[PDB]
């Protein structure tokens, strides 16, 4: 019951799910063959969440992969795990994007858009109870960042009252890969803000100082930020898989971290997080792992969240341990800090406590906070975006599929005003 | 030959009949099918540090997979190009 | 199920095309009989049973160059009929290849590609190689560009063609075909690299450390430039790039698409192994102004956005440290419109050696391609060298007896001088 | 009990029945020298549908087989399951149509047809309770064109009562093989819907583009066609020689798939079907099949069905498999396309359930709907026919044997009046 | 159980004759002894025991030829009183050869016809060659077309004739004979196919690469050509084609029965194996216009019906995507009340190779015959210059005394001009 369809866009979104999906299977103790061959009872229970039943009894993931290129997808069957996602679900172009928005958008997407919206639809009407989609994909990129836009609001369109969430990767000033990504980016969060229930940013430069500085590892690759991100994303549905003191599911975090309705982009981290050499001086404690929560460099965002106030923070424990410890450690690291939450909302942090940790580990916690400072990131997504703009440079390839300057306009002014009215709420004042 | 089509298996079971046509599959896929495995087993390594990112535990290899049959032919296959990029 | 179509017309650009099929050829595994001891499939055809066919057409007038392909070892490789051949030579005439001898030979050629099209079903694009200097070169490069022009439409086409040399020249006549080639493509081809032969001497001398190189010492340094640029679409990689990703990213306005390109490491096998070859060395090695490809100055102009990518065993944490560390340096500024001009790529497949070449083997490479407001000063030196014999007229005689009308000389110059005009209206901040 | 015979007529029926007699004997165990080598009793309690026993414990088909030449039955003698047929039911003449339909129903195939009459009422009058007959035959030929088409009329004049099935391949525009295809396609049309209760269309393109696309083999030829051909057709009479949940003979789906006497042209399709490095990556599940079944892809014709709505549809699934799930699904499939079925017949889909799967597949389903799609094959053959027939070009073939152009011109008027008749009902509204 | 009788008649259908001979006897594994150190009896006939006797006769009143036959090394194949001689030269008069010697040997080559016809049992049809521009060789195969055309009624003859060239002669009275004959095997003949020297010799020189041909090489290519046609009928393959089969795919009316002919490939084996001779590039040459058998241009006329066989390994698919992409072409233009007008036949064996000829051997071939307005260019010439000589008697009364009449020119004259104006009413559109 109130289970989620899986949806990927995107050479960034598949490598993600490519290592979600194994993150997953693992931790339900399936085989790559598709075979249970778990230990405890719990693993199977609520194995319809993610997972749909065919003969023979082997699991099938209720996963669509979409590309407008075939070499990610012909890629990803290959890696271990690929064989349980169904042929079927795969849909895909000959031609690509090219990182270009509109040909994504509006002449290349537009078409292909009708096969895979069958096939959600198919997933969608079938499932016993839903309870809503999570979407990962990239905004530095073209044919992902168009189509899954897009597909956003299609998926809005018809099924209203249900939850959205989406996992969203911005292009950081820092580690630049394309040279267009401005463009991409800005034309994105645009459509994003209207649509999306819930969305979570993730930087690659965050990635890579959390990599070199926590862990400590040498020579960091995508496998690691992929399975940071994966351990991020299992951690927020854990309690809606297994039992707990307080679950949760994805609408009441919806319900207690927004505020207002335009005021839904968080950012995440994960805890514990130990290098090799000194997992066995740690000791795990619930004071151990808040102090590593709230650490600002254990963000997934290169944002600073000291240099703004919260506006409400949630966290998602994992393990078995008592509650009075978890309350009072979350009013401790709130009084402490009085400086750094927003004083007309008290009381703004939300606990729940799942009985079941991660494989492995004996206490894990997944932190999601609704902060004020992540208003820097489009301050400076914005500030190359005019920087570019105000030259007309690259503005052929944009113009030349049906495209005109005032829907780049528009965009502009829409997210110039987020970010304001983002910050209004900073200074209010009771 | 004209009633006998291209390839040995037929579309509805996509499956051979022995003999060598049939055994070139039964035996073409035992080499394509290693082919698959060392990418894929190198993507996730080179990129990885093989110890966990947070816990650190030592991680396990990706041989479990493969049939232990022709666990040995994979063996010498994935060291060529372990020579070559050494 | 993508696939590209390489051209190859007049004596250089069959020299380079023979250069870069040894190289294919060779990291594909393909004996030169063609026959084989799923990523072939970019570059060749099956033919349903033992060997491949290459991808590639041979265009020229004069049969010597022809008929010694058709006798060497590579004999059994190409098809018969896809070597087309003439009989007189344009004899370095621009107007003999554009008017007289051309049209004759042009059809058939427009047919094999037909012929060729068909077969492919993901096609890219096209590639062509010309040296610019010569009359067959660059009037059948020019009239082959206009009919596919309008044959084809928007499919995307590439041209690496060689500029003569600031000083060194072999002929006497070739900046007056080389200004009107410049006419012709400016208007028809999406993308244009840079390839005078001094740069290259220089960089062979300096590196490789011959005193007496030969056109293959060049052409094999050309073929490997290629083979770099074209791996991302046959090997597995963690940061892919496309050909149709370009324009997006390289080409700021649709008149300004010629860059200069540039590689390392290139180093000889008695001293490659004595240093470490790191990321960050051959990424500072490729910046140099002495590794140009092209001899241009980058330090006399503006960098408008940098397309560069890596193969190996690469790192992208690695990348972007070494990004940030040019980034840094006061010698090299972009341009004000332009926070982020950098696209990376990385990809696996370390670069192939061939035997009894140059270079050794390695398990790092970089090959960049950068577009930079510098490129004007080519441009103005060979204007300057064409208005001293146009002055008096001289050698017009050659050109108004083959057809071509006494008008069409100035409006190349018109032409070149509107592109100098943009390139410095660009180069200037606001 | 309830069997039916087999006849076949032409070389392209000859080369469909060649593969599914061997299909049959596969199925049922049956060694190429008659002798039963089965495992499951089930494999002969209903073997008597299309084997006769004789003395020696070896089993006879009861086909006819029959061509205006010699050749394709002396060569189907020497393939494999060759020597089954009977010789005595071998009947040929020796001179062959030469591709006209007036040699093969005029001349020629009404003096030869008595012979095999003779057989085919030997056959019938013997056998326990007839069902009916099934004919394999192509339309794009003169000799199987004429005198199956004739025989159909001869048959039915004397046995009224008894079902009629036809497997006919119709001549596609796009894979012509013969110049006179659309007057001896116009022709047969116009005979055959008047006598045959049943009519199955198959086209060599939509053949070649299965193979091309959902098996992704390399190089089809006529034996993959014919074996997808010979799964379609064994896939229609399972339930009838296995027990079931539901069974349901011939008779059963003409009551429920035609609504009006001359509504019987239907287009098939087979699932699953995966490519042979695909084939683990999926799992059989019955929304698998059904998503598969009803792909535009996936049916056996050219014909769109999404340009058409369904009048009625049936699918006959294999294997052991609850029926909840089929009717739920069939359910499913309804309401989300209910654009593409006709609204004043409710629940117009029909379902079958066979507990004996096929050899080597857990899982399988047989398609058989009735659209008002089919109406463009008939638009372009009359357009190919009016187009060609303005002229009289290759008339004088067929009116120097008795045959005139008023038949001609009544033929296309009667399969104009179909094609109207035909899609008059999509129109219809309630 | 199938048969062909081939007839040859004057001195370049004798040494036609023996070219096609040497073939089949290769092709069949006979020794020219007749003697073998099921498909032999299409040409051969069996003696009971040893030796094989070939369907021909052969004709000629001039006996340097056969006594040069009856002395090689083919003396002991032939029936030593089928070879028959006559003693007086016809000396190029058409009248001397159909009135004055050829009447009294006609008799002794029906009753050889007679005893030949009556050993078969499958007769297809018969075979006849003759060089047109000769006397005994056009009038005796006139006779003998005009008595078999009543002896035996419906059977289909097929006649290779050689016509002159353009402009090359040998003789100079030529036209005459030739206008007279064509006359004669209007009414007579089913199928005429066009094989003038000039178009070959143009073949030979451009991909052979022989600057001194001879009269063998030119008839090695056109027994190259007949062995392609009649493979069919002794050669197991997927899509089968009859002599029958002719009438009702590329003669649109009953006058109109003249095409040409072009093969594909024609390549040494000096350079034959550095290409992959795909069936696209093969099938793109077989329509080139310099590659037609007879020296006629395609692109000035219309086609009617294109019959074209494959032979080897090609597969179905291949050339329906090969077939599509002539359709594609703008350069090939079909009439318009034709929408379909190819005829695709494909058999399994590879044509043969004859030692120390000029073709080397290929796995893929493809001979085609087509049917095109443009013929009438020919028809026309020869109309010019007949009138030239006409207009002022010249050379008459070498034909009025040998017993033709004077009015006897005149009617030939009518008849061309009634072809000529025929072809012209049909290639207009409607
Ligand atoms: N890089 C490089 N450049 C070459 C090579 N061969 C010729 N060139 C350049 O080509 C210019 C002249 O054009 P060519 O390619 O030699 O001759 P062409 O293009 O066939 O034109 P024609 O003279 O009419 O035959 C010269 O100035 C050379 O610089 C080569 O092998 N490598
Ligand atoms: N293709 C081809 N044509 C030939 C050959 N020999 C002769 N011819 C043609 O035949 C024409 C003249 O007819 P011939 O066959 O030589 O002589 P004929 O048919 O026996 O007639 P007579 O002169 O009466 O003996 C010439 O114009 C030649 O073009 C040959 O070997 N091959
Ligand atoms: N975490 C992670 N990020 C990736 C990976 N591959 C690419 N990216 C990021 O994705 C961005 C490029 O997106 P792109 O591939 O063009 O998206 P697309 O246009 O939808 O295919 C780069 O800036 C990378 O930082 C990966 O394997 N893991
Ligand atoms: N599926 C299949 N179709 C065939 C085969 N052989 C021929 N055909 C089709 O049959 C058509 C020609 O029919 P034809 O042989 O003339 O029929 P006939 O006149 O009764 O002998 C062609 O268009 C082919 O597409 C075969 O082996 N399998
Ligand atoms: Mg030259
Ligand atoms: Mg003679």
């Amino acid at each position: 019951m109130r289970e989620i369809v899986h949806i990927q866009g995107g050479q960034c979104g598949n490598q993600i799910g490519a290592k979600f999906w194994e993150v997953i299977s693992d931790e339900h103790g399936i085989d790559p063959t598709g075979t249970y061959h778990g230990d405890s009872d719990l693993q199977l229970e609520r194995i319809n969440v993610y997972y749909n039943e065919a003969t023979g009894g082997r699991y099938v993931p209720r996963a669509i992969l979409m590309d407008l290129e075939p070499g990610t997808m012909d890629s990803v069957r290959a890696g271990p795990f690929g064989q349980l996602f169904r042929p079927d679900n795969f849909v895909f172009g000959q031609t690509g994007a090219g990182n270009n928005w509109a040909k994504g958008h509006y002449t290349e997407g537009a078409e292909l858009i009708d096969s895979v919206l069958d096939v959600v639809r198919k997933e969608a009407e079938g499932c016993d109870c839903l309870q809503g989609f999570q979407i990962t994909h990239s905004l530095g990129g073209g044919t992902g960042s168009g189509m899954g836009t897009l597909l956003i609001s299609k998926v809005r369109e018809e099924y209203p009252d249900r939850i959205m969430e989406t996992f969203s990767v911005v292009p950081s000033p820092k580690v630049s890969d394309t040279v267009v990504e401005p463009y991409n980016a800005t034309l994105s969060v645009h459509q994003l803000v209207e649509n999306a229930d819930e969305c979570m940013v993730i930087d690659n430069e965050a990635l890579y100082d959390i990599c070199f500085r926590t862990l400590k590892l040498t020579t960091p690759t995508y496998g690691d930020l992929n399975h940071l991100v994966s351990a991020a994303m299992s951690g927020v549905t854990c309690c809606l898989r297994f039992p707990g003191q307080l679950n949760s599911d994805l609408r009441k975090l919806a319900v207690n971290l927004i505020p207002f309705p335009r005021l839904h982009f968080f950012m995440i981290g994960f805890a514990p997080l130990t290098s090799r050499g000194s997992q066995q001086y740690r000791a795990l404690t619930v004071p151990e792992l808040t102090q590593q929560m709230f650490d600002a460099k254990n963000m997934m965002c290169a944002a600073d969240p000291r240099h703004g106030r919260y506006l409400t923070a949630s966290a998602l424990f994992r393990g078995r341990m008592s509650t009075k410890e978890v309350d009072e450690q979350m009013l401790n690291v709130q009084n402490k800090n009085s400086s750094y939450f927003v004083e007309w909302i008290p009381n703004n942090i939300k606990s729940s406590i799942c009985d079941i940790p991660p494989k492995g580990l004996k206490m894990a916690v997944t932190f999601v906070g609704n902060s004020t400072a992540i208003q820097e990131m489009f301050k400076r997504v914005a500030e190359q975006f005019t920087a570019m703009f105000r030259r007309k440079a690259f503005l052929h390839w944009y113009t030349g599929e049906g495209m005109d300057e005032m829907e780049f306009t528009e965009a502009e002014s829409n997210m110039n005003d987020l970010v304001s009215e983002y910050q209004q709420y900073q200074d209010a004042t009771a | 030959k004209r009633n006998t089509n291209g390839m040995p298996f037929n579309p509805i079971t996509l499956e051979y009949e022995k003999s060598s046509a049939g055994d070139s599959l039964k035996k073409r896929d035992e080499m394509a099918k290693v082919r698959g495995y060392v990418r894929a087993e190198n993507l996730d390594t080179r990129s990885n540090c093989g110890y966990n990112i947070l816990t650190g535990e030592q991680r396990i290899g990706v041989e479990y997979l493969v049939p232990n049959h022709l666990r040995d032919d994979y063996k010498t296959k994935v060291d060529l190009k372990n020579e070559f990029y050494s | 199920m993508r696939e590209v179509i390489s051209i190859h017309v007049g004596q250089g650009g069959i020299q380079v095309g023979n250069a870069c099929w040894e190289l294919f050829c060779l990291e594909h595994g393909i004996q030169p009989d063609g026959q084989m001891p799923d990523a072939f499939n970019t570059f060749f055809s099956e033919t349903g049973a033992g060997k491949h066919v290459p991808r590639a057409v041979f265009l020229d007038l004069e049969p010597t160059v022809i008929d010694e392909v058709r006798t060497g070892t590579y004999r059994q490789l190409f098809h018969p009929e896809q070597l087309i051949s003439g009989k007189e030579d344009a004899a370095n005439n621009f107007a003999r290849g554009h008017y007289t001898i051309g049209k004759e030979i042009v059809d058939l050629c427009l047919d094999r590609i037909r012929k060729l099209a068909d077969n492919c079903t993901g096609l890219q694009g096209f590639l062509v190689f010309n040296s610019v200097g010569g009359g067959t070169g660059s009037g059948l490069g020019s009239l082959l560009l206009e009919r596919l022009s309008v044959d084809y439409g928007k499919k995307s086409k590439l041209g690496f063609t060689i500029y003569p040399s600031p000083q060194v020249s072999t002929a006497v006549v070739e900046p007056y075909n080389s200004i009107l080639s410049t006419h012709s493509l400016l208007e028809h081809t999406d993308v244009a690299v840079m390839l005078d032969n001094e740069a290259i001497y220089d960089i062979c001398r300096r590196n490789l450390d011959i005193e007496r190189p030969t056109y293959t010492n060049l052409n094999r340094l050309i073929a490997q430039v290629i083979s770099s640029l074209t791996a991302s679409l046959r090997f597995d990689g963690a940061l892919n790039v496309d050909i149709t990703e370009f324009q997006t990213n390289l080409v700021p306005y649709p008149r300004i698409h010629f860059m200069l390109s540039s590689y390392a490491p290139i180093i000889s096998a008695e001293k490659a192994y004595h240093e470490q070859l790191s990321v960050a060395e051959i990424t500072n090695s490729a910046f140099e102004p002495a590794n140009m490809m092209a001899k241009c100055d980058p330090r006399h102009g503006k960098y408008m956005a940098c397309s560069m990518m890596y193969r190996g065993d690469v790192v992208p944490k690695d990348v972007n440290a070494s990004i940030a560390t040019i980034k840094t340096k006061r010698t090299i500024q972009f341009v004000d419109w332009c926070p982020t001009g950098f696209k990376v790529g990385i990809n696996y497949q370390p670069p192939t050696v061939v035997p009894g070449g140059d270079l050794a083997k390695v398990m790092r490479a970089v090959c960049m391609i950068s577009n930079s407001t510098a490129i004007a000063e080519v441009f103005s030196r060979l204007d300057h060298k064409f208005d001293l014999m146009y002055a008096k007229r001289a050698f017009v005689h050659w050109y108004v007896g083959e057809g071509m009308e006494e008008g069409e000389f100035s409006e190349a110059r018109e032409d070149l001088a509107a592109l100098e005009k943009d390139y410095e209206e660009v180069g200037i901040e606001t």
